[PDB]
């Protein structure tokens, strides 16, 4: 109920699409001074600022990374590597966190929902959705994270699929 | 006498030969053990998440 309209609150002008022919496949993160957008997605940026520019490329990591000026800085997402298990807010809804797996329950799930950013109850980013399998009645996430050494840790489980 | 093969070969052309043939075996070798630490190094940050 309410979580979907803290979700909307929050990622109101922080969270851009990004179109193909009018058609929406996924979502940039802009988060630190960096602009966070998959390979796999391709397309235009709808914002005029962040799409005149330049992305260094990780195809392991899957992440294109860029750098936003300074004077959009203050207005980006918040992240933090303090994670305990249990529950989060995502988009549609709510996400578990159990033995450092994200799983999403079933219903939900198709090709355009990618790149939407975790959050927690405070409000900062702890994961980045970038695909999904479907495991028996829960599916589960192939995401990135952080930790507390500074190491981009990027977990995918078996047989996943690209969103 | 009878003609031998590298017979005329001498102690400055085997060390011309050996360090500059074997030399580059022995960068291609501490390329493969400086790939495979850095892999290992990277992996085992890795492991924590």
């Amino acid at each position: 109920g309410k979580r979907q309209r803290m979700v909307m609150k929050l990622e109101s002008d922080k969270t851009f699409p990004i179109m193909l022919e009018g058609k929406i496949n996924g979502y940039a993160c802009v988060v630190g001074g960096k602009l966070f957008r998959p390979m796999h997605v391709e397309g235009k940026i709808d914002n005029d600022v962040l799409a005149a520019l330049k992305t260094k490329k990780a195809s392991k990591y899957d992440l294109e990374y860029a750098d936003v000026p300074q004077n959009m800085r203050a207005d980006t997402f918040k992240y933090t590597h303090e994670k305990p298990q249990g529950y989060y807010s995502w988009h549609h809804g709510a996400v578990q966190y159990e033995n450092g797996r994200f799983t999403v329950p079933k219903g939900v799930g198709a090709k355009g929902d990618s790149g939407r950013p975790i959050l927690d109850n405070q409000g900062r980013v702890v994961a980045i959705v970038l695909g999904g399998v479907n495991e028996g009645s829960r599916t589960a996430l192939s995401v990135v994270m952080w930790n507390e050494k500074g190491v981009t840790v990027k977990y995918t489980p078996e047989n996943c699929e690209q969103w | 006498h009878a003609q031998t093969f590298t017979a005329a070969v001498s102690k400055t052309a085997w060390t011309w030969l050996t360090s500059l043939l074997g030399g580059s075996a022995v960068i291609i070798i501490i390329g493969l053990v400086l790939a495979t630490i850095v892999a290992m190094y990277v992996l085992t940050n890795q492991k924590h998440n």
